[PDB]
């Protein structure tokens, strides 16, 4: 099975930036490759084909090169309309692969994020299910790990989270993650514990609460 | 194993 | 000019047998070497090749959906439909069909390959949802700098509308993409961020239209 990769997976630049993004093939595709930009909410848009023709009407700014298993997409001059999502496309072989992506956002100073923790409400409680969640607030770059803890116990598989767009004046991005058990399950520890992982942490934040303890 | 493309060659 | 248009049912159950079809213009499948493929592509994921069928009617598959997946072209109609059986959760995405040009010719005889070499227009795209669910209003509870929210939880489809203080309060609000929980019913928070010194009244206004349920809940420390 054919691996196109992306490099970088994410990037972080400034308007007026010249950036390169590369796509590596695990089996050579010739000049059969295609690149496209592909902004929230819409549809990709076609960039460069083959491996290096510009499609007509797209800016100059953008340039593609290579061949074979190597292939890189270079904008000159950043854009702030380049501020998305980056993918590369073999038509060599059947299937069509695409590249996993590479997200270009806007850089700014590094920023830790603020995390709070919050305990299930007696009202949601009352009702059968505990959801317990960790806020990461305003954090750059966008990169963040959560980690659930109960009683010490690695927690797996009963998590979801979510995170916010860039924001269009701080540039910070947001997290959410929710724990949910039942209530039996709930009330058979005390410790839940929301562990997080940032550059902008020196070492690990741990925020948590003892259930019960009133 | 890998098929080629319908243009391919 | 070339356009492409998707449309299908925004709503499927597991099991189900969906349905696609792209409308398009500028082209004609019955021109040489052109092609309509569809590409997918999962809530805050990666694209996903599927299907492309030809002007010829050859037609290409993914190999790990080739069983569950039909395509065909109705020519006269300028359409191309996708059929895609037992589908679940895992095949909620949003999904995009797209023409591929055929070799450019001279007299009738093709000299350039190199404009096949990638899908040129795409169409806007259908969001199509699978889930077993049914109508639901969601249940709202409290999460209590500071920082404050609302859950709203369990609630389908989507989607749902979160302001704080009727509108009058947007500084330092984070209202989060909802989540599809593995019951097939969305969830999602709207936090915000204060100066502890405030702590000023704090109300979430939540509204799902989809089941008439409004809820203003006050949330404190």
């Amino acid at each position: 099975a054919l691996q196109l990769t992306q490099s970088p997976s994410s990037l972080s630049a400034s308007v007026g930036d010249r950036i390169t993004i590369t796509c590596r093939a695990s089996q050579g595709v010739t000049s059969a490759l295609a690149w496209y930009r592909q902004k929230p909410g819409s549809p990709p848009q076609l960039l460069i084909y083959d491996a290096s023709s510009l499609e007509s009407g797209v800016p100059s700014r953008f340039s593609g090169s290579g061949s074979g298993t190597e292939f890189t997409l270079t904008i000159s001059t950043l854009r702030p309309e380049d501020f998305a999502t980056y993918y590369c496309q073999q038509l060599h072989f059947y299937p069509h692969t695409f590249g996993g992506g590479t997200r270009v956002d806007v850089r700014r100073t590094v920023a830790a994020p603020s995390v709070f923790i919050f305990p299930p409400s007696d009202e949601q409680l009352k009702s059968g299910t505990a959801s317990v969640v960790c806020l990461l607030n305003n954090f750059y770059p966008r990169e963040a790990k959560v980690q659930w803890k109960v009683d010490n116990a690695l927690q797996s598989g009963n998590s979801q989270e979510s995170v916010t767009e860039q924001d269009s004046k701080d540039s910070t991005y947001s997290l959410s993650s929710t724990l949910t058990l039942s209530k039996a399950d709930y009330e058979k520890h005390k410790v839940y514990e929301c562990e997080v992982t940032h550059q902008g942490l020196s070492s690990p934040v741990t925020k948590s609460f003892n259930r019960g303890e009133c | 194993l890998l098929e080629l493309d319908k243009w391919a060659s | 000019r070339i356009t492409l248009k998707e449309s299908g049912p925004p709503l499927v159950k597991p099991t189900q047998t969906l349905t696609l079809t792209c409308s398009f213009s500028g082209f004609s499948l019955s021109d040489f070497g052109v092609g309509v493929g569809w590409i997918r592509q999962p809530p805050g994921k990666a694209l996903e090749w599927l299907a492309i069928i030809y002007s010829d009617d050859d037609k290409r598959y993914s190999p790990s959906l080739n069983t569950r997946l039909t395509i065909t072209k109705d020519t006269s109609k300028n359409q191309v439909v996708l059929v895609m059986t037992r589908v679940s959760p895992v095949d909620t995405a949003t999904y995009f069909c797209a023409h591929r040009r055929g070799p450019t010719t001279l007299f009738g005889v093709p000299i350039a390959r190199g404009p096949v070499n990638a899908m040129d227009v795409w169409g806007q795209g259908i969001t199509v949802t699978i889930s077993s669910t049914s109508t639901k209003g969601p249940s709202v509870f409290p999460l209590a700098t500071a920082a404050l929210g609302c859950l709203v939880k369990d609630y389908f489809p989507e989607p749902v509308t979160v302001s704080w203080n009727s509108g009058a309060l947007t500084s330092g609000v984070h209202t989060f993409p909802a989540v599809l929980q593995s019951s097939g019913l969305y969830s999602l928070s709207s936090v915000v961020t204060v100066p502890s010194s405030s702590l000023q009244t704090y109300t979430c206004n939540v509204n799902h239209k989809p089941s008439n349920t409004k809820v203003d809940k006050r949330v404190e420390p």
